């Protein structure tokens, strides 16, 4: 069974006073008019999911209903919420609890508390860990279903239980219907009165006139036509293209050598035509540091690029926070200079353990230059030496420039779908709009073309190198014509 | 980018209806059909005015 | 004029106004939030 | 630590003083500060409110977290002030509006 939520479940969003004001909020509300589970206790207490957050509501004659039980498994198993109310006095427990196979009450703790004619509403929602309880109770002659109208809940209780609760179940009292209704992220109009309650409300995706509310802030709408949204149409799958290429790129050739070159002819290794699994790199604990200066280590594995380049040598310990853009210093500006600009990731070790001896082997003296009474000056390796210790420094440079990609990560393609709204992703270049046949001559040479926006006008297929037009899917302005609401709530949408 | 252009209310037609009822109104009534009713007038005579 | 307006609005987009870049996209596939926002940002200075 | 305008719980170590009202003051409620005028009110804070506020997220009024009653707070009295002049090739005598 299900019934009518009409206008009830919502609640004073927060501890802010306010009157006289058609004052708009962003919280969990029970949307309006939507549908609420109907349950009865007639002659009906099974485990209901709590997603997002519950709006539940009862209806009483004899105190039929007096608890309630949160948790994942409700076994005893994990931490549950227990809220329990016996004649006169309100408990609440998070304990470990062995429920009953089927719980009901006959007429590890980390927390412990001790205090039809009746409606009484209650909201739970467990944002960040808190489990927030609203309710308000309020008499009522009707036995059928839930009553309609308008009346707001004050918040009560707040928990930090810290409890992952994905499902709940009710407590009954045997010798009284209840409902259970889904909260969603739905705008509200509200209107506080002289005295600050809240007397009425607009649900802004209730329907094109509670739009027009929402959009006026007013209660009241003039004859007119009013633009409240733009429509556009959504994508329905994701399309994700890259080469199919299955060679794995050298990284351990890089990482893994036998010897470094020295900082004054620093090695610079070419990695292409290959899979770069950057996840290896990143997780690895062997690494002292992994400082990137382009762009976030973690997105490395959707992203690619025209070329990398591995730039191999050996520094003294101290000197490894020189190699950055932006930074001089005797390393920075004499033996190892980055762009400013430089996009990558710097990555470094201490060989304490590995070419330390002395190990005399490690001289030193424009950006990329290599520079092959002296200016020469070369370290002598101990182990017995932290800051003053070798350490073996990798720079991935990498280039993003919107060209053919030869270095793609570790993800797999989908199938490419034409003619319809999607969600695309072209070697790391992505956007939503629809894929359809073309007849743009694109160079050999050419992989993106683009509009006077900058924005991506057509792309070359990685796999096939056919060419596809990018348009954005169907969009527009939303206007509601209506008549005063003095005359009429009916609508009609442009 | 979300730049589009609304129509005008009055479409082009409409328009040369408007023009053409004020030409008519001008040649066979004068200005009387600016004041009033459209009174109609000998063109010749409406020169002479 | 009015031509001459709204192209130069669209151009607009493809300026940087500091950011790595003008594409948004690209800043948001590249960087985590804690630094896309301060690129877009940006972005959202110079087009508003 | 939570800093939401709600009832503080934990309040940092500092001496509360007297409330003096309908005087222009320098006030600190729970560490919320502003300087106005502090007056008897007839806003009926609910039992969880703390805080009022107003249309540019000011505060409106208060409740006294030692005596739950409620403030109202009027900003203390201001305004443009202007010179009324003759030119002074005539008279350095002014009046102030
Ligand atoms: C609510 O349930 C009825 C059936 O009783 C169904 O026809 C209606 O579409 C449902 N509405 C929503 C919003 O789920
Ligand atoms: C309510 O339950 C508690 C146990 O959780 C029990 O100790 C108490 O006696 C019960 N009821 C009353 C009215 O005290
Ligand atoms: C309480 O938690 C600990 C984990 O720290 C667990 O080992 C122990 O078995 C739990 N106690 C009970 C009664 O399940
Ligand atoms: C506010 O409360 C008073 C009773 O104190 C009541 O008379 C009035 O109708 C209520 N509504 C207003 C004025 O907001
Ligand atoms: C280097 O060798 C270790 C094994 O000792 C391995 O775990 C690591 O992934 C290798 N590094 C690279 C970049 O392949
Ligand atoms: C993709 O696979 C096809 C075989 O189905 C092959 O002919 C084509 O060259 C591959 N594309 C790339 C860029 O490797
Ligand atoms: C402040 O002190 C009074 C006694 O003068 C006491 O009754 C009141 O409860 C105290 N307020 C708080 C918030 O503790
Ligand atoms: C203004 O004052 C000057 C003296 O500095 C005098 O020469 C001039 O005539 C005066 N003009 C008028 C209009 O009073």
């Amino acid at each position: 069974a299900y019934t009518n939520s009409f206008t009830r479940g919502v609640y004073y969003p927060d501890k802010v006073f306010r009157s006289s004001v058609l004052h708009s909020t962003q919280d969990l509300f029970l949307p309006f008019f939507s549908n609420v589970t109907w349950f009865h206790a007639i002659h009906d207490n099974p485990v209901l999911p709590f997603n997002d957050g519950v709006y539940f509501a009862s209806t009483e004659k004899s105190n039929i209903i007096r608890g309630w039980i949160f948790g994942t498994t409700l076994d005893s198993k994990t931490q549950s919420l227990l809220i329990v109310n016996n004649a006169t006095n309100v408990v609440i427990k998070v304990c470990e609890f062995q429920f009953c196979n089927d719980p009901f009450l006959g007429v590890n703790c980390t927390f412990e508390y001790v205090s039809f004619k009746n409606l009484r509403e209650f909201v739970f929602k467990n944002i960040d860990g808190y489990f927030k309880i609203y309710s308000k109770h309020t008499p009522i002659n009707l036995v059928r279903d839930l009553p309609q109208g308008f009346s707001a809940l004050e918040p009560l209780v707040d928990l930090p239980i810290g409890i992952n609760i994905t499902r709940f179940q009710t407590l009954l009292a045997l010798h009284a219907a209840y409902y259970v209704g889904y909260l969603q992220p739905r705008t509200f109009l509200l209107k506080y009165n002289e005295n600050g309650t809240i007397t009425d409300a607009v649900d802004c995706a209730l329907d094109p006139l509670s739009e027009t509310k929402c959009t006026l802030k007013s209660f009241t709408v003039e004859k007119g036509i009013y633009q409240t949204s733009n429509f556009r149409v959504q994508p329905t799958e994701s399309i994700v293209r890259f080469p199919n290429i299955t060679n794995l790129c050298p990284f351990g050739e890089v990482f893994n050598a036998t010897r470094f070159a020295s900082v004054y002819a620093w090695n610079r290794k070419r990695i292409s035509n290959c899979v770069a699994d950057y996840s290896v790199l990143y997780n690895s604990a062997s690494f002292s540091t992994f400082k990137c200066y382009g762009v976030s280590p973690t997105k490395l594995n959707d992203l690619c690029f025209t070329n990398v380049y591995a730039d191999s040598f050996v520094i003294r310990g101290d000197e490894v926070r020189q190699i950055a853009p932006g930074q001089t210093g005797k390393i920075a500006d004499y033996n190892y200079k980055l762009p400013d600009d430089f996009t990558g990731c710097v990555i470094a070790w201490n060989s304490n353990n590995l070419d330390s001896k002395g190990n005399y082997n490690y001289l030193y003296r424009k950006p990329f230059e290599r520079d092959i009474y002296f200016p020469l000056q070369s370290y002598g390796f101990q182990p017995t030496n932290v800051g003053y210790q070798p350490y073996r420094v990798v720079v991935l440079s990498f280039e993003l420039l919107h060209a053919p990609a030869t270095v793609c990560g570790p993800k797999k393609s989908t199938n490419l779908v034409k003619n319809k709204c999607v969600n695309f992703n072209f070697n790391g270049l992505t956007g939503t709009g629809v894929l359809t046949e073309s007849n743009k001559k694109f160079l050999p040479f050419q992989q993106f073309g683009r509009d006077i926006a900058d924005t991506t006008d057509a792309v070359r297929d990685p796999q096939t190198l056919e060419i596809l037009d990018i348009t954005p899917c169907s969009f527009g302005g939303v206007s509601v014509i209506t008549p005063g609401t003095n005359t009429s709530n009916q609508v009609a949408v442009l | 980018n979300g730049l589009t252009v609304l129509p005008p209310l009055l479409t082009d037609e409409m328009i040369a209806q408007y023009t053409s009822a004020l030409l008519a109104g001008t040649i066979t009534s004068g200005w009387t059909f600016g004041a009033g009713a459209a009174l109609q007038i000998p063109f010749a005579m409406q020169m002479a005015y | 004029q009015n031509a001459q307006a709204l192209n130069t609005l669209v151009k607009q987009l493809s300026s940087n106004f500091g950011a790595i870049s003008s594409v948004l996209n690209d800043i948001l596939s590249r960087l985590d939030p804690p630094e896309a926002e301060v690129q877009i940002d940006r972005l959202i200075t110079g087009r508003l």
